[PDB]
């Protein structure tokens, strides 16, 4: 998918790994609050697609 | 003369093709808008250099086999190979081949 | 009911050790994978000839 | 099917045919219908030089047989 | 006579040495040294030293100057003196070089010892601490 | 006795490349001293004429020096032919 | 005359070469990426059209935006687009990339990727079938075939 | 007519490396239950030409700050070395008949790393420089074992002349005399050309690609001549040419097969592979192949 | 003595002077050392081949190998110095003085 990953290396070995997420934050949970339950069903298809 | 002409032709062809590649799309108008220094890489380069020197010593072996002194040549040739092996083993056991 | 995926113990007799050594030195499983890819080349591809052929749909 | 890979391979094969074959024919053409003489070790070169001197046409491959012994 | 091709090659050798001896931008100095090494290999080959010229070209260029470039990137009258006879059905340079294993036993021993000691020495120098 | 066999069996596992390397190198060192053909190799090398055989001046005191290549005196290469 | 005939034929040749080898890099942002991988799967085999699978940005001819573009992601997509060599084309895949889609009224979603980059082909669907994306790629090929650069230069 | 011979060596090689892309795509596709290109050209046959034209009509992205000198030099050196390495080879008769042809090819291959070093240096990037250093280290590491294996094999040939390899294998192939050395040689030639499972890394890009594919084909031809000796009849060399070409094509298709069959190593894993498995066996078998002709009185003629 | 020997000797002298100049960049010092070695190899090979002195064909190879080993050593030293200062400038090596 889409992922940003900021890490610190000492030569070959990985010392620290900090993933940055939110590049696919669509705000599904706030959008669900404006739909009926039926209307909010299709968001779950798009969650883990 | 034949080898010189061959290299000249190869180099000329490569240069011509690279320059036409770099200049054919330059004629049309377009928009036209650190420190780390790993020691392991240096050590592997140095190990390659030393093993390359020992290979250079090994190289005359195909001609060395017609000497009438076959025993001495075999001993010395074997000695060099054994010598090369020791370098590999010493570097191995001293953690010289790690990452 | 549960299953174990990686709970096998290699045999330590001389013949089994020799078999594993032959696998290491002669690359038997690599040749096996090459063999599957070769076999798999000799069968019909799954590609359809779009746009002259179309994927199946339903009402 | 798989035999549709054969055309491109064939083309590639034909290209790899061209160099070696060409060399052979050129070695026939510049050497009077014989393989180009090999000259290692400088005794072979001396043989070629003697041939070139005794040809009478400054060409090593013009071979002189017993008809030239008089 | 090709206007003293050996002299031309020697002049290019000297010019390349003048080029990289000014020591500009050590990568450029290394490049000048590579060109000079190629020219010197050409000199030796044209002279008749096929094996020794190829040793220059392989060992020197392909290993040693390659390691120099690696480390750098990590950081911030002729024709007359010649002989008359031939060599036989062998090349004299090859026979002399191959005599290393039958005649030069002492040279082999000292060279192998020096190379092993050099491996050990590089290990110890770069150990650090 | 037991320790060496156990060590060799434990090395044949998990280190077969090193066992093979050491076996091959050891055989390369040992066998030439025991082969009966190495003297044949030395003799074949001695039998290859790279230089011209410079004739000797006869003084009436060389019975073993041939006067012609076809003469029986001198070294022979029947052993080479039969090899 | 021959002056316009030669540029017409040479333009035809250049257009054929450009469209018969389209190398895309894909922004697999979301679940339209699954359908583009299904377009590279054996059944459709995009490679058989000359369209290679997963080209690098520095040798990419076309960009396929497949998924939702969020505000956090927009600068990266514009940066990637700028890097691409010209001539470059953009295919917008799915509702999210076309106009925001099912997240159009969101505080964190770009309402259409064409606010950020120009778009040549809009492939509709949620998601478009792999066959629909193939139809869109072939439509982009026909669009490339229609263009005529040498004539414009000769007539200007 | 020497210029015609040079051209008839250079041009067909470039056509072969152009159509090797087609063959690779077609072979990988069919091993993947699909096809390769089959739309551009009657059987995909015009795909390489379309690729070349598209690449040559695309904007070149000069780094705008990097060393333009080395930026232009690197592809020149790469392609020049790639085309030069074909001259020594005897198919059956060599364009240039060198006494030390094998050593010459070794020296050319050794030079082939300067292009990687310069392209990495002139990218004006720390990450690309890291990748270039990794590539150079892998290349030099594996050319070590290439050289040692090569001299061990040549000890049965009697010289460095590549033509004599045809004479040595008049009755039997060299693959039967030393298959372990041939196995390690094949893996080392995979790792030398940066081919999977060792693939850890507009115009000039195509130039680099041409150089790499020419090196692939030349390395496989060298393997064929070294280990798979065709029979050569002096009154009809075309039989040798066809046999040698068929063997070279088989080895190149085997490279494609291997790329399609396996995952790729890590850097440290392939470094350990070389330095801890190939080098010990290579030294041991070099000792063995030095001892073998003397023990059995089978030393090759030439001195 | 012909002009080829003169040119090789002149190249050696130029490399020696360049080493003795020390503008900066100890790597350039090592480069000058190895240019001296290359000139030495070339001229020794020319002399040995010209006089047909067969057993001395051994000598150039030996020289090469030994000198290359020295380069390795020198490189190591350079590297270590950089690890202390971050760069290989000549003027960093002034801790010890007369
Ligand atoms: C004598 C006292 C020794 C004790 C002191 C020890 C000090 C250091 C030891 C190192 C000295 C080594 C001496 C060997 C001298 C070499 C010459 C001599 O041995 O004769 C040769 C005999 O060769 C022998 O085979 C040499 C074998 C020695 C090499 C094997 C082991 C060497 C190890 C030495 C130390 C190296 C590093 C440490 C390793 C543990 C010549 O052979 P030959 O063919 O008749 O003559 C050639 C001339 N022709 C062509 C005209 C015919
Ligand atoms: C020796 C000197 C060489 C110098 C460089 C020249 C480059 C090499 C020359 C060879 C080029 C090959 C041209 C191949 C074009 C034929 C392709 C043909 O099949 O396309 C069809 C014909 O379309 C066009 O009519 C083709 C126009 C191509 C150019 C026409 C003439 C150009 C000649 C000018 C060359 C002179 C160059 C001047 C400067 C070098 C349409 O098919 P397409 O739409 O794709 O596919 C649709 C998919 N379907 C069919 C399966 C449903
Ligand atoms: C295996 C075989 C493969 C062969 C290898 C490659 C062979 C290369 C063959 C080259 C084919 C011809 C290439 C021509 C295309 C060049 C680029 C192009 O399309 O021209 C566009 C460009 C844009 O102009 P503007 O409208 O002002 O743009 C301003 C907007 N910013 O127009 C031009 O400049 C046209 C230049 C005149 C060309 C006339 C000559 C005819 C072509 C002969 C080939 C010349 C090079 C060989
Ligand atoms: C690039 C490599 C150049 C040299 C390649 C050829 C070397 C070679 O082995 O053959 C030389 C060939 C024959 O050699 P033999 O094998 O002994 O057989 C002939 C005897 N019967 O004859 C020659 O000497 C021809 C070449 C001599 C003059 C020029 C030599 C090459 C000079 C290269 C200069 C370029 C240097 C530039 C910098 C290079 C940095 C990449
Ligand atoms: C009586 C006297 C006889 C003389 C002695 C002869 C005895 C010989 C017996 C042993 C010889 C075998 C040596 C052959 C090569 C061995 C090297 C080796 O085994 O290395 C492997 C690794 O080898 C590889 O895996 C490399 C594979 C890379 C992928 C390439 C796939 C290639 C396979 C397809 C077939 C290739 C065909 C090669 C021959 C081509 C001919 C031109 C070991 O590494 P690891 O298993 O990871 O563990 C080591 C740490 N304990
Ligand atoms: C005496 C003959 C001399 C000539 C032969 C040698 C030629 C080349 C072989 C030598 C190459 C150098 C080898 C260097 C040795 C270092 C070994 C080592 O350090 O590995 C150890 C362990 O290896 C060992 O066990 C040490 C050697 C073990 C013995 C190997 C074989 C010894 C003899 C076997 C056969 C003997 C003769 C054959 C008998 C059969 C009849 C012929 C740790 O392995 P790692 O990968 O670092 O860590 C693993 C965890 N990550
Ligand atoms: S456009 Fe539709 S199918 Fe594609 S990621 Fe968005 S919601 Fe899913």
């Amino acid at each position: 998918g889409v992922l940003r990953l900021v890490m610190e290396l000492s030569g070959e070995m990985v010392r620290k790994c900090d993933p940055h997420i939110g590049l696919l934050h669509r705000g599904t949970e706030k959008l669900i609050e404006y739909k009926t339950y039926l209307q909010a069903l299709p968001y779950f298809d798009r969650l883990d697609y | 003369m034949n080898i010189m002409l061959t290299l000249l032709t190869n180099v000329t062809l490569a240069s011509l093709l690279v320059l036409i590649a770099f200049w054919l799309p330059q004629l049309n108008a377009y928009s036209e808008k650190r420190l780390p220094f790993s020691m392991k890489f240096f050590l592997v380069a140095i190990t390659f250099l030393l093993f390359d020197l020992e290979i250079a010593l090994l190289l005359p072996l195909p001609w060395a086999s017609q000497t009438n002194n076959l025993k001495t040549m075999l001993t010395m040739a074997l000695f060099l190979l054994i010598l090369l092996a020791a370098s590999l083993a010493y570097e191995w056991t001293q953690k010289g081949l790690e990452w | 009911t549960y299953k174990f995926v990686n709970m096998r113990e290699p045999s330590m007799d001389m013949k089994s050790v020799t078999d594993r050594a032959a696998q290491t030195l002669l690359w038997t499983e690599l040749v096996r994978g090459l063999g599957m890819t070769l076999s798999y080349l000799f069968r019909e591809p799954a590609t359809i000839n779009y746009p002259f052929e179309k994927g199946p749909l339903s009402p | 099917m798989w035999f549709e890979i054969l055309p491109g391979i064939a083309v590639m094969a034909a290209c790899l045919f061209i160099p070696g074959m060409a060399t052979a024919h050129i070695h026939k053409f510049t050497n009077g219908g014989k393989e180009k003489r090999v000259a290692h070790f400088s005794y072979q070169w001396n043989l070629m030089e003697r041939d070139r001197r005794i040809s009478g046409v400054n060409r090593y491959h013009v071979t002189k047989g017993l008809e030239n012994i008089d | 006579m090709t206007m003293y091709i050996a002299f031309i090659l020697s002049t290019i050798f000297v010019i390349g040495f003048v080029g990289f001896s000014s020591k500009p931008s050590p990568i450029y100095g290394g490049l000048g040294l590579i060109v000079s090494g190629g020219v010197g290999c050409g000199i030796v080959l044209n002279f008749g030293g096929s094996f020794l010229g190829l040793m220059v070209f392989l060992i020197y260029l392909g290993g040693m100057l390659v390691v120099f470039g690696y480390t750098t990137a990590m950081a911030t009258g002729d024709w007359v003196i010649y002989d008359t006879g031939d060599s036989g059905f062998f090349s004299e340079e090859a026979m002399g070089i191959a005599a290393l294993y039958s005649y030069g036993t002492w040279l082999v021993i000292v060279t192998g010892w020096s190379l092993l000691i050099g491996v050990v020495v590089i290990m110890e120098i770069t150990r650090g601490n | 006795a037991g320790r060496i066999a156990s060590f060799l069996k434990n090395a044949w596992a998990k280190e077969p490349v090193l066992v093979a390397s050491f076996a091959i190198g050891g055989l390369a060192i040992i066998l030439p001293s025991l082969s009966p053909y190495t003297n044949y190799a030395i003799r074949i090398n001695r039998a290859t004429p790279y230089n011209y055989p410079v004739p000797l001046r006869d003084d009436g005191n060389m019975p073993d020096v041939p006067s012609h290549p076809q003469d029986p005196q001198g070294p022979s290469l029947e052993w080479l032919k039969n090899l | 005359s021959r002056g316009e005939y030669v540029v017409a034929k040479l333009d035809d040749l250049v257009n054929w070469a450009r469209r018969s080898s389209l190398w895309p890099m894909t922004f697999g942002l979301a679940c339209c990426a699954v359908e583009m991988m299904h377009m590279a799967a054996p059944r459709y085999d995009m490679d058989r059209f000359g369209v290679v699978f997963r080209a690098s940005p520095r040798q990419s001819d076309v960009m396929i935006v497949a998924g939702t573009l969020t505000n956090k992601m927009a600068p990266a997509l514009r940066k990637v687009y700028d890097q691409m060599p010209e001539p470059r084309y953009v295919v917008s895949m799915g509702s999210c990339a076309n106009g925001g889609g099912y997240y159009h009224y969101s505080y964190s979603v770009v309402r259409g990727c064409d606010r950020i980059v120009p778009v040549d082909i809009y492939v509709p669907g949620c998601p478009p079938t792999a066959e629909a994306l193939l139809y869109g790629i072939l439509q982009l090929q026909r669009k490339i075939k229609r263009e005529k650069r040498l004539r414009i230069w000769y007539r200007r | 007519m020497f210029m015609i011979n040079i051209l008839s060596l250079i041009i067909p090689i470039l056509l072969a490396v152009a159509f090797l892309t087609l063959v690779e795509r077609k072979v990988l596709g069919y091993m993947q239950l699909r096809k390769g290109p089959n739309v551009v050209g009657p059987y995909g046959l015009l795909q390489p030409i379309a690729d070349a034209l598209k690449l040559f009509t695309k904007e070149p992205l000069r780094p705008a700050t990097s060393s333009i000198s080395m930026f232009i030099i690197a592809p020149i050196l790469a392609l020049s070395l790639a085309l030069t390495m074909w001259v020594p080879l005897p198919m059956p008769y060599p364009l240039i008949n060198m006494n030390l042809g094998v050593l010459f090819m070794l020296a050319m291959s050794s030079l082939a790393v300067y292009s990687i070093l310069w392209s990495g240096w002139a990218s004006n990037s720390k990450y690309a420089l890291i990748g270039a250093l990794r590539a150079v280290a892998q290349t030099i590491s594996y050319e070590v074992t290439l050289a040692i294996i090569l001299l061990s094999v040549l000890l049965m040939n009697g010289s460095y002349t590549l033509s004599t390899l045809i004479t040595t294998q008049e009755h039997i192939w060299m693959i039967f005399t030393s298959w372990p050395l041939a196995m390690m040689w094949f893996i080392s030639t995979l790792a030398e050309t940066n081919r999977a499972p060792f693939d850890l890394t507009a115009g000039p890009f195509a130039m680099f690609f041409m150089a790499e594919y020419a090196n692939i084909i030349m390395m496989n031809a060298f393997t064929a001549i070294l280990f798979l000796g065709a029979s050569h009849d002096p009154h009809t060399p075309e039989l040798y040419t066809i046999n040698f070409v068929l063997k070279t094509l088989a080895l190149t298709i085997t490279f494609l097969w291997i790329r399609a069959s396996y995952p790729r190593f890590r850097y440290d894993q392939l470094m350990h592979l070389l330095w801890k498995s190939f080098l010990p066996l290579t030294l041991a078998l070099c000792m063995w192949h030095i001892s073998l002709p003397i023990m059995t009185a089978s030393i090759p003629p030439q001195s | 003595m012909p002009l080829v020997y003169m040119n090789i000797i002149m190249a050696f002298a130029i490399a020696l002077a360049g080493l003795l100049m020390y503008r900066s960049h100890l790597m350039s010092s090592l480069l000058c050392l190895e240019g001296m070695m290359l000139s030495l190899f070339i001229m020794s090979t020319l002399i040995i081949l010209n006089t047909h002195f067969t057993l001395a064909n051994m000598m150039p190879i030996i020289l090469l190998v030994f000198a290359a080993c020295e380069a390795a050593l020198g490189l190591s030293l350079l590297v270590m110095v950089s690890n202390t200062y971050g760069t290989d400038y000549v003027q960093n090596l002034n801790l010890l003085q007369c």
